[PDB]
């Protein structure tokens, strides 16, 4: 079916010779690279950190970052979790309700110390990816009753919980508290073909927020964005030329039907290429997920040898090469050279030699002349190590000046290098074959223009087209030329110099050769052009930028990787092609795992860089803080696949604190609903209240009340309840303010206990700041331990001034058979921690305000909708009837 | 005129005003029948189009298929002694839908 794979002369047919794809070619570059720096470790003496160079499997990373675009951040819910509780006293009019969202904080996380940065960076992201779950959810068919000929909530969907308060309280206040609670309505419920049902709750504020954001996001991202995603993906199967069917995408939406779209297709490539020393694992994932595969073919054997009788029969110059077969080990070589000519820059070749290896001397000086022709060493990139241009010169001098046929006049240069002569009857300057990358004279881009701009490309970075040897890949459906006129400037300039050099028959050889090896690049071309173009392509200003570092030899970002090959595998791959038959198994699948690779390391870059100002917020508690602290902190709550794929290579065993600190400032974010929620949930936990984390800790000795009994029902109505919270903080004044290191100083030396004391009995307060604080909450019916109500700030082991505190609410209760003076005693009992905290934890409510809080809009979806989630649907072959600009 | 939702719509209020619908540009056999009798209803009456709708994950996708094969039928009435001078007549016509 496709055209440029029509064979009509039996010149380009030929036999099978091997196989190899993407997934083979990916871990056997990563083996090779491995197995390199082992081997060179292994044999010389080296000083460094003991790291196993161990090999993955790209498949399965692969397979699970697929899996992981099936998670969702949401759920739906028929009712919303209970937000406040109340707790009864002996009072039957006064009562006092409690915030669960604070009580739940106060345990979610480990205990805050000063010694352990790392745990300290757990315990804030803990709480915040508990902000975002509790917060993201929808409602979903919530229960009404018909009352007084309308809609009236159940009180079940309301967020507040009373029920174990209405067999206390008299007939008036239940007739009261019923009537309130029959006011709660349904807006327009008394109007037919409605398509949601919005009502009054209550609710706490971080969690509030994100319920909204996420209201508000799934009503923006509709229709609109799903066209635009479908047609940039209609864009980049246009530029990979796919086949499509005759079933199309439409836009209609059905009533009953809200969709939820949490990618989005264009992603930004810088995002990829930020990550730092990512430059392996980028090649490996592009050779994994874009790489075709084929077969290599042999050349026809008729071109070599042409028999003009049964008797008599044409002979080859390299007839003895012809007949050999190669090994495992230089099948591999020709894999590492195709590898290496499919990638122009990133891969770089260069000579390898085996002492305990003998072969016949002519194979390094055919290999001279083949190389010349096979590599580029051009002015715009290299595909082979200077080093190893100058091993080919040298062959190529060698296999000039033997003339094993009769001799022809030569003139020497004054220089002594390689290739400064001049030969022949007429004399052919032989010095323009001499590798020079500056511009490119003895190989392939002698005089050719072998990189291009044509059109915008779909992905914005990678805006290249790579021209081998001057060919075009369209040459092989309309030719611009005769069969006998297919050439270009360096194999004309090689077969010119053969001639006067008196090697004829290898002239002729190559001279029938050539137009295989024109299909053969045109071939690459066609490969590299349409099929590797992918986000984990290099980027154009570092193309441009690799060749003019390595001649000067300066630092690069990304460094080329070098592998070794023989000189019998540039004769082997002279006589191979790569014939593409199938394209890749997941080439139509690769967008969405790039945007989920790509929103996942947004996301992590998001956290680090919120979690970097806390040690210049409070420098008092992250003493020993470092950025490796928060970056381990930060992977250990991360998906393992992102992990395993920006780990192919080992990279972070290498990193080091000036990488984490350029990356983590730099600009570049890819949206998605993860983002938007987690950027919610960072601003709302932005202040540390919400944490549960504060600094506002005092020291007050302060009596223990004890109340005279004169009336019992009178001291029951009143209700009584004491607390270390304060309401208000002191006075300036009347404070003294302590430091971390004063507090530090004054312990060393002796002197701290008495300067408390001294402060204490002159009835003044005294802050502990600057050092955040874990709080928890207690709830007590009769007198508390002792070490809770003298516990103080502070501890020894010299001293620790981070220790959890308690606040504790007591409640009094008393019977009929109290004495009215029952409770005083000769001794008081002292307290001194106090805590202030300006957020309405508890809170002392008379019974009429109980339905106060239902203050907070709610919309909830009727019953006989449906959510369906539409991100798997982003794949590459669908085309939309109505098409997009 | 499918993604408005109009295609059906726009071919009914077509050929109610009696005018013609001509699919594509694209060459077609042709073949020739002969008929003694009222020839079956899928020569007669039959579309020259195929039109499908599906939904996969709470998305429409819509199939247009134009056919490629054409025929021309000729057909001869044979009548009887015994028939009654409005013996042909139907109550409602039968439509025929093909010109070549």
């Amino acid at each position: 079916q496709r055209p440029e794979r029509i064979k009509t002369t039996p010149y380009l047919e030929g036999d099978v010779l091997s196989s190899d794809s993407g997934p083979l070619l990916s871990v056997f570059a990563l083996q090779e690279i491995m197995q390199k720096v082992r081997q060179v470790q292994a044999d010389y003496m080296t000083a460094t950190r003991e790291v196993d160079f161990t090999v993955p499997d790209v498949q399965k990373i692969l397979d699970d970052i697929k899996a992981l675009a099936a998670e969702q951040v949401y759920k739906i819910v028929k009712v919303p979790s209970i937000s406040f509780r109340h707790i009864v006293m002996q009072s039957r009019d006064r009562v006092l309700r409690v915030d669960t969202y604070y009580e739940e904080m106060s345990q979610v996380g480990d205990v805050i110390t000063e010694d352990e940065p790392e745990k300290f960076y757990s315990t804030i992201i803990k709480k915040v990816r508990f902000i975002r779950g509790k917060g993201s959810f929808i409602l979903h068919d919530i229960p009404t009753r018909d009352h007084r000929g309308m809609e009236v909530a159940e009180p079940e969907v309301l967020g507040v919980e009373f029920k174990n308060v209405l067999p206390v309280l008299t007939a008036e206040h239940r007739a009261m508290i019923q009537n309130a609670l029959d006011g709660s309505i349904i807006e327009n419920g008394n109007v037919a073909t409605r398509d949601v049902d919005v009502f009054i709750g209550a609710c706490s504020e971080p969690v509030y927020r994100i319920y909204n954001r996420l209201q508000g996001y799934i009503e923006a991202v509709q229709l609109q964005e799903l066209r635009n995603s479908i047609g940039w993906l209609e864009r980049l199967g246009h530029r990979k030329r796919i086949t499509y069917s005759q079933e199309v995408l439409t836009d209609f939406r059905r009533q009953d039907t809200i969709w939820v779209l949490a990618l989005q297709l264009p992603v930004n490539p810088q995002v990829v290429w930020d990550v730092p020393r990512s430059s392996i694992a980028n090649l490996i994932m592009n050779i994994a997920t874009c790489l075709p595969t084929g077969e290599y073919i042999a050349p026809n054997p008729r071109i070599s040898s042409i028999t003009l009788t049964q008797r008599i029969t044409t002979t080859g110059p390299f007839a003895i090469l012809t007949g050999s077969t190669p090994t495992a080990q230089q099948l591999n070589d020709v894999r590492k050279i195709y590898l290496a000519l499919m990638f122009p820059g990133q891969i770089i070749l260069d000579l390898k030699i085996d002492p305990g290896e003998r072969m016949d001397p002519a194979v390094r000086m055919v290999a001279g002349v083949v190389g010349h022709l096979l590599f580029t060493a051009g002015g715009r990139f290299t595909n082979l190590t200077q080093n190893m241009a100058r091993q080919l010169d040298i062959a190529l001098n060698d296999y000039l000046l033997y003339m094993y046929n009769t001799r022809v006049q030569v003139n020497y240069g004054p220089t002594g290098e390689p290739l400064d002569f001049q030969i022949g009857r007429n004399q052919y300057d032989c010095n323009v074959f001499r590798a020079d990358f500056a511009t490119g004279t003895g190989y392939n881009g002698w005089a050719t223009i072998d990189v291009e701009y044509r059109e915008p490309a779909p992905y914005v970075h990678a805006q290249r087209y790579i021209r081998y040897c001057g060919i075009d890949s369209r040459e092989l459906i309309n030719p611009t030329t005769y069969g006998i006129g297919m050439t270009y400037h360096c194999y004309n300039e090689m077969l010119r110099m053969l001639v006067a050099a008196g090697k004829d028959s290898e002239a002729a050889y190559f001279r029938s050769m050539l137009p295989f090896h024109m299909v053969r690049f045109a071939r690459i071309n066609q490969i590299i052009n349409e099929d590797l173009h992918s986000v984990f392509s290099l980027p154009d200003d570092m193309f441009n930028a690799l060749l003019p570092d390595l001649i000067a030899g300066a630092h690069q970002n990304a460094d080329p990787v070098v592998l070794d090959v023989s000189w019998i595998s540039l004769w082997f791959a002279f006589n191979r092609s790569f014939e593409p038959t199938h394209r890749n198994e997941m080439l139509e699948v690769a967008p969405l795992i790039e945007s989920v690779y790509a929103s996942e390391l947004s996301v992590m870059k998001v956290d680090m860089r919120h979690l970097s100002l806390m040690q210049r917020r409070f420098p008092d508690v992250l003493i020993q803080a470092r950025p490796s602290h928060f970056w381990k902190a930060v992977l250990n709550d991360s998906p393992e696949a992102v992990k395993a794929v920006m780990n192919l290579s080992h990279s972070h065993n290498f990193i080091n604190i000036r990488d984490m600190m350029r990356w983590v400032m730099l600009p570049s974010l890819q949206p998605s609903l993860k983002l938007a929620l987690e950027e919610e949930a960072w601003a709302a936990a932005n202040d540390f209240e919400d944490l549960m984390l504060t600094d506002q800790v005092y020291m007050h000795r302060d009596m223990l009340p004890e109340p005279r009994l004169d009336d019992i029902e009178r001291f029951r109505q009143e209700g009584f309840y004491y607390t270390n919270m304060l309401e208000a903080p002191p006075e300036i004044d009347r404070v003294v303010q302590y430091t971390y290191e004063i507090a530090r100083l004054q312990a060393n030396m002796g002197q701290f206990r008495a300067a408390l004391r001294r402060i204490m009995d002159d009835d003044d307060w005294v802050r502990f700041g600057g050092v955040l604080r874990t709080v928890r909450v207690k709830f007590y019916d009769a007198r508390p331990p002792d070490d809770v109500l003298q516990g103080l700030p502070f501890s020894y082991d010299t001293i620790k001034y981070a220790t959890e505190t308690t606040i504790f609410y007591l409640i009094y209760n008393v019977e009929f058979s109290n004495t009215p003076d029952s409770l005083v005693l000769i001794n008081p009992t002292y307290t001194m921690t106090k805590v202030f905290i300006n957020k309405r934890i508890v809170e002392r409510v008379r019974v009429g305000q109980i339905l106060a809080v239902l203050n907070r809009r709610f919309v909830a979806y009727k019953g006989k909708m449906r959510i369906m989630d539409i991100t798997q649907s982003l794949k590459m072959g669908t085309k939309l009837a109505a098409p997009t600009v | 005129q499918a993604n408005m939702g109009q295609f059906r719509a726009a071919l009914r209020r077509i050929m109610d005003d009696d005018d013609w619908v001509r699919f594509g540009g694209v060459l077609r056999t042709v073949r020739v029948k002969f008929y003694d009798a009222r020839p079956p209803d899928d020569v007669l009456q039959g579309l020259p189009f195929s039109y499908d709708t599906n939904e996969r994950g709470g998305l429409a996708y819509a199939t247009i298929k134009y056919a490629t094969e054409t025929t021309i039928f000729y057909l001869i009435y044979n009548v009887e002694f015994s028939n009654t001078p409005d013996s042909l007549v139907l109550i409602n016509p039968t439509y025929t839908m093909t010109k070549v």
